[PDB]
């Protein structure tokens, strides 16, 4: 009984700079509270069809409303470059729906962060949840914050006021 | 015997996006396969249907702009939708319509999109308390006979078939939910409200394309 609705309904999820992948192992789930629960604004399924799915990781995260088409194979962005890649050849699932009366508040939610600053690309899969100042400069940091020596990161400011692509979204990934 | 529909997100207005709609049970090019949308605070409203011989309907609010169709090799029905606006803004379902012999029996699960005959009900809302006997009505401009069914749809939760042909009982529903009328009036009986019963209603004519009226809401 494999515990897909401790991600989903979590009550908490992370930012994508830090996103949790929960490996789920010893068990055998339906996937059938994914299409049963017709409250998802997106959901699309790469490398499988959505029907054959009942005859391992599950990835959680927050980014706002016009990047979640990033969560995906062959897009790019500050997200899919920076914060969360995911293969172009993806054999998964992605489920996305707004989380504005959630992750939203008044005169901001600023708790949950992307990384904004990097110098390659991320890897398929892969995270980074450094804290280096990163360098623009010509002149070294010594990890102080400054003029060309910034803090990588970068919070949301995820008001409910926003427009509807500026909005929280809960994403959640199932690679198999 | 499912439908899983796949892909939507959010697009701004002039944009273009494809949905899906896979079926286990059912073969979709030998069905009458249907999108349904349900608008942001209004009631269910057919967008296209496509006949198990290839024609092809839709409702004059997107006629040129949505294409249906369905590939038999992987058995998925698609609606493609260009130049989106505002109005496009719904939960779009996919749904198998039997037509007059049963309704549309089987739905997908929403799929919200993001866009940045007069047939009446009556009433428009109720409460009604848990075991109370609910009747609520639906009523015609011209007279349909008896071709007419009931859908119950919970918030968030994607439509169910519940009468069709005005009497007849879809298999897997209550005993409580009973239905009767002919001509232009139609009512829709609940015996003893379940907390379970607490949706809001709709009727649809099975003859013309597809047309939902109001919606009646139960409540407490």
């Amino acid at each position: 009984l494999c515990p897909f609705g401790e991600v989903f309904n979590a009550t908490r999820f992370a930012s994508v700079y830090a996103w949790n992948r929960k490996r789920i192992s010893n068990c055998v789930a339906d996937y059938s509270v994914l299409y049963n629960s017709a409250s998802f604004s997106t959901f699309k399924c790469y490398g499988v069809s959505p029907t054959k799915l009942n005859d391992v990781y599950a990835d959680s995260f927050v980014i706002r409303g016009d990047e979640v088409r990033q969560i995906a194979p062959g897009q790019t962005g500050k997200i899919a470059d920076y914060n969360y890649k995911l293969p172009d050849d993806f054999t998964g699932c992605v489920i996305a729906w707004n989380s504005n009366n959630l992750d939203s508040k008044v005169g901001g939610n600023y708790n949950y962060l992307y990384r904004l600053f990097r110098k390659s690309n991320l890897k398929p899969f892969e995270r980074d949840i450094s804290t280096e100042i990163y360098q623009a400069g010509s002149t070294p940091c010594n990890g102080v914050e400054g003029f060309n020596c910034y803090f990588p990161l970068q919070s949301y400011g995820f008001q409910p006021t926003n427009g509807v692509g500026y909005q929280p979204y809960r994403v959640v990934v199932l690679s198999f | 015997v499912q439908l899983v529909q796949s892909g939507g997100g959010l697009i701004q207005p002039g944009g273009s996006l494809r949905l899906s709609c896979a079926a286990s049970g059912v073969t979709v090019s030998s069905n009458y396969m249907s999108w349904v949308r349900q608008a942001p605070g209004r009631g269910l409203e057919w967008v296209s249907l496509i006949y198990p011989g290839g024609s092809t309907y839709y409702a004059d609010s997107v006629k040129g702009r949505f294409t249906i169709s369905r590939d038999n090799s992987r058995n998925t029905l698609y609606l493609q939708m260009n130049s989106l606006r505002a109005e496009d803004t719904a939960v779009y379902y996919c749904a198998r319509d039997l037509s007059e012999k049963g309704g549309m029996d089987v739905w997908g699960q929403g799929t919200t999109v993001t866009v940045s005959i007069v047939m009446t009900q009556s009433p428009s809302s109720l409460s009604a308390s848990v075991g109370d006997r609910v009747t609520i009505t639906c009523r015609a401009s011209q007279g349909i006979s008896s071709y007419l069914a009931w859908y119950q749809q919970k918030p968030g939760k994607a439509p169910k078939l519940l009468i069709y042909a005005a009497s007849t009982l879809q298999s897997g529903v209550p005993s409580r939910f009973s239905g009767s009328g002919s001509g232009t009036d139609f009512t829709l009986t609940i015996s003893s409200l379940q907390p379970e019963d607490f949706a809001t209603y709709y009727c649809q004519q099975l003859n013309s394309y597809p047309r939902f009226g109001p919606g009646t809401k139960v409540e407490i």
